[PDB]
């Protein structure tokens, strides 16, 4: 359920709470920047429907929308560069057969990026796939596909290979994101045995700024 | 309260054990200490909670070495897998009787699991190309020390090689470059004092 | 006392896949690898493969790759080899041996009685 | 790959005479870990082989002090200060630093 | 663009701003109850992104979400019976060839109803249409269809007749809403000449609690 | 500031003129007065704005009778149409130089436009039925005074008749009822001292 | 509907003799507005008809004082106190309170 | 002086739709209705219809409904009738007259010269 949200300066941002808990009483929100410890920003009381901010924060900046029953959304105003990070929706758990109070259930986390977002062009990932080398299958008796993606601004990208149908999840090693100018680039590969080249493989890449608002799908030759 | 984690990056072989420190200063009488794991997909997963008034609790492969007067708790992970490469956060928690109580986390350490100490293996080198882009693939070499060199004449842009662990237990490397003469490139691997060329297998 | 024993002998027809076992006892079965090595009659030893039981991590010789499959039953503390496409030349004495962690000294601590597989 | 070579590959040695068996490798056996691996294994005919020397220099427990090992780089040598009736059999120098795990040709010990 | 929003007590409600104005500077919000004068509740400054409440209102009750550029939404917490009414999104206009400052542009208005909404059953309108009387067309040479709807709780209902295609809008007299027990009922009729009975007519009823979240459509016999 | 509108319901014939009052008390020196129309579909539409320092402005069919010392402005609508039946709100506005300034509205009057004074017409009566529901339809009678009576035996529920203006300029009435004997109902209209039955046209 | 009926429907009246023409209606002409409508119209042969009496009692301007109107309920009557040579022609009592706007049968004025 | 005049006469063949006009001048054309009335030769008047020019609101006699259509041109201050399905019996003298607001006294103030429509 991971996701990213990119917004310009002075705009407003929405961050969804992935918790499906029921009859909760408080909903805490945590910010995790880069290189810094996670820290709580606020906590929303649903018994009285009021959000309490940690000391040192300017009122009128956050909000905990509750569009439905047991569904929460954090709303940020006056976005500036510092607002970027990861946002977690968390809550304690009440009761147990053995009263441990063991954990604090944490959400899936949503990345937020704040940019200028006025000179930004279309930054959807553009795939430039690779074909297996015949010399490689000549002796090693295997094929190594390579799904290359380039020129995407939000680095939060999920690439996984599903062969032809979703039930066939194949382990695929993947390199780290590489920064090219203002955008980012990535590449993944998959090694398949002799009894795999008879099918078609897809590197189903999920990205926020992807075209059509849905995850892409790149068919490979057999 | 203030929690600091000394380590910034830890690397351990598979099936070994690792220990991550957590120093902290508090003021309350009774408190709690939790350990959380953040995957590369940004998912905070609960690991263990140690009762301050209780003994050294053990949960699965995770153990905590806690002493009441120590003011420092360390997490010991035994029989490391390959999916344990993550970011470990140490959190101090106020008495959980109330619901407003928050967890104060540290900067968090990072854990990486390299393949076990292995005999050397000669890697296999191949070249892929679609357009001006060129990919050099190196397979199944245990010693991380490697230097992939792409020999050509019109290198426009170059990318640092990506070296990853394989399901077989060894290393796979891939290097990507931009070349006008796509078919005129060659690959050289200076691994373990030995030289491997891409054409040695054709 | 650490002790690994194997079936004394075996006689199969050519073209039939065979299964070999190496029962181990008297030590921590997990902490040590298991090396299978063949020996042709009148010739020196030839390494077949290695299996790590904790992670079930197996490596095979290039020539014997595919022909031999190594597996482990940790519950019963056993190590098995599957031999495929048996022919005339695939008759030899097969041995299982115990190794160490490769970081504080590697060796072949103990050996079994072996099994003289004949086709 | 890595292939070992035993020089004498036979030794008809009488009792009481020290002997030396040398074996060489195509590539250096100095592992990047910081050790070199070469196991001197003794196969008594009719039974399973037993390990004599591990880590080139060290000697397995339960083995008489006559046996010793030396060498470095790509060349190693096992030495028998005193040759007795129980040393007859076969000897292998085994290299484990490279995964193919090549065995030696085999040195047969005999008597005059 | 008129609409109605029904919500239970203690829930939260969203009211959309129908203004399509551009480069606005302030957005005022007006409440109009029944039998009482319209009164302004708050005004949102978009230059600084801050909503100012009229004196006498408890902070933490309203909010002016801005999900996109030039799109505003009012969010209400802790809904109680008094919160019902009509909400207007309004704004002054700046500049003119002759500096009149003539008007204050007003929105389409959205009705808000606050109920218990726990014992509420399915209250979508249920049509029970009527057929023309043969005696009526015998001498008067005309037909009078009658589209009857009954048992709907939100009284904000829009019934208009479109014949077969939307371009054919027919004037149709309509009676006032009648309250039956806890629900409401309505009926409309249309008189058609001799050169109209050869087609089919639809009383396209728009209602918030209508099934499938879209306006209904009732085909009539020729 | 406080604005009150005296009238609660006003009814006028078509093509005539009507006048709606608006009393108000203020404190500023220069102000403004606006008039707004709310349709049955809840859509506030601007009508006229009268400058306090200006003369009696006229916009289309709407005029304002304003005097500076009067402290009371009336809106005159001339040549009333049939779509002017609405709710009229009188709003007082602070000096519009600023953008925070609000309009304070009154309770608002209601305007209805009846058909012009017309000669009497005998209405035509018909009956429709689909299921237990019964509809009595009365067409084209000018005098509003009417008494639709449904004669039957098992009246379960009854609804007050709905009387509306027609595009022809006369009145159409429809009365809805619930009857077990759908085909055994009769309709009687006591209009203009004369009796009309539903079967007089069959 | 509403239909008027003129009783004499002919009148051969000499000069100087007052005369009365009565007309009756099937239904009352008292409008719900608060007035009754009955127009006594004079049609001189060869030209357009001219209105003599409106609203039963009142008289159109430009008409001699001899003409007068009376009646109520469903029966009305026009009276001519003095009959002259310019009164000859046709007379209609016209009812406008009901929309069909029925006209009278017509009374012809003649002389002896 | 208020004055309404009409075409003197008209002769058309049967089965042809005809158009009649009533030009009005010297008064507020909007504030007064316009009544068209027919007169058969040798019989009394028969009301045809009424047209209100301000709202263009028209009412017709039941018998003449559909046959006669009343329209108004307010720009030129004219009132027209369209006669359809002309037959032998549809020949008579047609007259246009001016009425009042029906609330402060109704009357036929003035009459035109009429038009003797013959088929
Ligand atoms: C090299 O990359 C190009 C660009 O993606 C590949 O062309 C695609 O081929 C697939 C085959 O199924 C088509 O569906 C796509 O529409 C093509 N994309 C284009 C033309 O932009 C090409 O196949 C790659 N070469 C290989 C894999 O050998
Ligand atoms: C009386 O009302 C019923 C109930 O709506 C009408 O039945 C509908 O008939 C239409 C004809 O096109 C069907 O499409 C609907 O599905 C029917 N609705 C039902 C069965 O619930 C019936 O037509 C009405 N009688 C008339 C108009 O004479
Ligand atoms: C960025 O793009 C510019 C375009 O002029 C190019 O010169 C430069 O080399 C690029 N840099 C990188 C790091 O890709
Ligand atoms: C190491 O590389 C050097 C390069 O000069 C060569 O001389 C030497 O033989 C190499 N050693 C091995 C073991 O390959
Ligand atoms: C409301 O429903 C009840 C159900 O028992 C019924 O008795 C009653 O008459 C209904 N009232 C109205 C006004 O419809
Ligand atoms: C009015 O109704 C009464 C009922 O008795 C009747 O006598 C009278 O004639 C009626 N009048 C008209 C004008 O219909
Ligand atoms: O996509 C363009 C074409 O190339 C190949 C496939 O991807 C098909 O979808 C299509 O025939
Ligand atoms: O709706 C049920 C049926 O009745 C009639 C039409 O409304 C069709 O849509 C269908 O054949």
């Amino acid at each position: 359920g991971t996701k990213s949200v990119t917004r310009p300066t002075r705009s407003s941002a929405e961050i969804t709470c992935d918790l499906t808990v029921i009859n909760a009483f408080y909903i805490h929100w945590y910010l995790h920047q880069e290189g810094k410890a996670p820290q709580r920003l606020l906590y929303y009381d649903v018994s009285n429907s009021k959000d309490v901010l940690e000391s040192g924060l300017s009122p009128g900046k956050y909000y905990t929308h509750t569009p439905r029953r047991w569904s929460w959304i954090l709303i940020l105003r006056n976005l500036i560069e510092n607002d970027s990070g990861v946002y977690y929706c968390a809550t304690w758990d009440r009761g147990n057969p053995k009263t441990h109070y063991y954990k604090k259930l944490f959400g899936s986390g949503t990345t937020l990026v704040v940019t200028d977002k006025q000179l930004d062009a279309d930054v959807s990932p553009k795939p430039t796939i690779f074909l297996p080398s015949i010399a490689e299958t000549k002796l090693q008796k295997a094929g190594t596909y390579l799904c290359l993606l380039e020129k995407f601004f939000p680095d939060v990208i999920k690439i996984h290979w599903q062969e032809k149908k979703s039930n066939t999840i194949l382990g695929s090693q993947e390199g780290n994101t590489m920064k090219t100018n203002d955008t980012y680039m990535k590449f993944s590969w998959l090694t398949v045995p002799e009894k795999s080249l008879d099918k078609e493989h897809r590197c189903i890449v999920r990205h926020e700024n992807n075209k059509n608002g849905v995850d892409q799908e790149i068919i490979f030759p057999p | 309260q203030k929690v600091t984690q000394a380590q910034s990056s830890v690397s351990m072989p598979v099936r070994k054990a690792v220990t991550l420190n957590c120093l902290y200063e508090t003021s309350w009488w009774s408190y709690y200490i939790f350990w959380y794991k953040q995957l590369p997909s940004k998912e905070m997963i609960f690991l263990i909670r140690q009762g301050s008034d209780e003994q050294n609790a053990k949960s699965g492969r995770y153990s905590v070495n806690f002493k009441k007067a120590a003011k420092s708790v360390a997490l010991t992970i035994s029989a490391l897998q390959l999916e344990d490469s993550a970011k470990y956060f140490c959190a101090l928690g106020d008495p959980g009787g109330l619901n407003t109580d928050k967890l104060i986390f540290g900067k968090g350490t990072r854990v990486t699991v390299e393949p076990r100490s292995q005999p050397h293996t000669k890697p296999s080198v191949f070249v892929m190309k679609n357009g001006t882009n060129v990919a050099c693939l190196v397979k199944e070499f245990y010693p991380k020390d490697i230097r992939i060199n792409l020999v050509s004449s019109k290198k426009i842009t170059e990318f640092d090689p990506a070296i990853v662990i394989s399901p077989s237990g060894k290393y796979n490397a891939v290097k990507l470059g931009k070349y006008e003469d796509s078919n005129s490139v060659t690959c050289s691997v200076q691994h373990d004092n030995k030289t491997v060329h891409s054409t040695d297998f054709e | 006392q650490v002790q690994l024993q194997q079936p004394g002998a075996d006689l199969v027809r050519p073209g039939t896949s065979v299964k070999l076992s190496c029962k181990a006892s008297g030590y921590t079965f997990t902490s040590y690898w298991m090396h299978w090595v063949q020996q042709r009659p009148g010739q020196g030893l030839e390494w077949i493969g290695v299996i790590d039981p904790s992670d079930s991590y197996t490596n095979y010789n290039q020539k014997f790759k595919g022909k031999a499959t190594l597996t482990v039953d940790t519950s019963s503390s056993t190590a098995y080899m599957q031999l495929s496409s048996l022919t005339s030349e695939d008759s030899a004495v097969y041995y299982c041996a115990r190794s160490d962690d490769y970081d504080e000294g590697y060796f072949f601590d103990q050996w079994g009685q072996g099994t003289t597989l004949t086709v | 790959d890595v292939v070992m070579t035993q020089t004498p590959l036979t030794l008809s040695v009488t009792v009481g005479q020290p002997a030396s068996i040398s074996c060489k490798s195509s590539q250096s056996l100095l592992h990047s870990n910081g050790k070199t691996y070469l196991n001197w294994l003794l196969q008594r005919p009719g039974q399973s082989p037993k390990l004599l020397i591990y880590l080139v220099s060290k000697v397995e427990s339960g083995v008489p002090d006559r046996f010793s090992g030396s060498g470095s780089g790509t060349d190693f040598t096992l030495k028998i200060s005193r040759v007795e009736a129980e040393d007859l059999g076969l000897y292998y120098c085994l290299q484990v630093t490279h995964f193919p795990l090549t065995f030696g040709a085999g040195t047969k010990l005999e008597l005059k």
